[PDB]
């Protein structure tokens, strides 16, 4: 899956 | 676009969230639902904030000519009975009494892996005063061989009621 | 986007204000600019929140054929020494010593029009304890003639040491 | 909107 | 910008 950072 | 709520544990270790969708698929044949079972695999970084966005391409419902929706999920902090997440710190709760606040205390403060460290006072220890217990916190999710702090949180808890014997001492051993 | 900071006394019983402004403007040659000041008057009525916006129209810079911006004021909420604002409530931090939070004081509470009114205190303040003093906050906007409350919001303040003789005694009266 | 749950 | 001040 796509991850999108905090 | 949906939750996917972890413990501090898991953020603390890491872990592997198996979640399994039902969407609709369209058949081989061109014209006809099918209902179809998916797990998809989250694998959950040490240290991970909330807010972090988890997306499957496509995954969504399938029917007509256009192109099914992405499943999103974003990470959420469960709520934790013994500390408050703080970015990378945790923020542990101490409640004492008065007589503990003025005289001496030792808190013994609880840790992640579930040890506790004796933390030892001497000094006057003020309604929401804050201690710092470095490294005790979470792993920094892009380094996380470093960790935040536990940060020790007063809640100083006073007598329901002072008789009038007390009362009179009270008034000749603190300040007006 | 502009600020227009008020007073609670100001939101207590409303406000002319003035506000110079000093703007770009086109000479008649059509060619060249001027800078002029003009004076902006904005009434500001009883219990106006934070965030109300007054707009005075084609008041911007105006540097050619174009129409000069809006110039928009935002209400904002100037900060007292005294009160805190939370919507039409006031909220007063009274500060007393660990022996009044115990053994019984007085607050004079003072008002936005300038009295004082005593509330006595009894019973154990403890830490952050809150108590009303009804309609004595600020008129409610859409119902100026009605008023909020004004809240007590207590910080009970610890001695900075206690000697040996006097922990040896609040051991004998202060609960566990 | 298909549904979302976990398992093992 | 304006310049804005209070009088």
């Amino acid at each position: 899956p796509t991850i999108e950072e905090v | 676009t949906h939750d996917l709520r972890v413990s501090l544990e898991e953020i603390y270790s890491g872990c592997t969230k198996k979640m399994k969708i039902s969407h609709k698929r369209l058949n081989p044949d061109g014209k006809s639902i099918r209902n179809e079972d998916k797990i998809l695999t989250i694998e959950v970084k040490k240290g991970w904030k909330e807010g972090t966005k988890i997306t499957f391409p496509k995954e969504g419902d399938q029917t007509s000519n256009n192109i099914p929706a992405d499943i999103v999920f974003v990470l959420k902090d469960k709520p934790h009975n013994i500390f408050k997440r703080d970015g990378s710190d945790v923020i542990y709760p101490a409640r004492i009494s008065l007589r503990e606040a003025l005289c001496g205390c030792t808190v013994n403060v609880p840790t992640l892996d579930g040890r506790t460290i004796p933390v030892v006072f001497k000094d006057v220890i003020r309604p929401g005063m804050r201690r710092k217990v470095p490294g005790e916190g979470l792993p920094l999710p892009k380094t996380p061989e470093k960790r935040g702090d536990l940060i020790i949180e007063f809640e100083v808890i006073f007598p329901e009621r002072i008789p009038q014997t007390s009362r009179t001492v009270l008034e000749q051993v603190l300040p007006i």
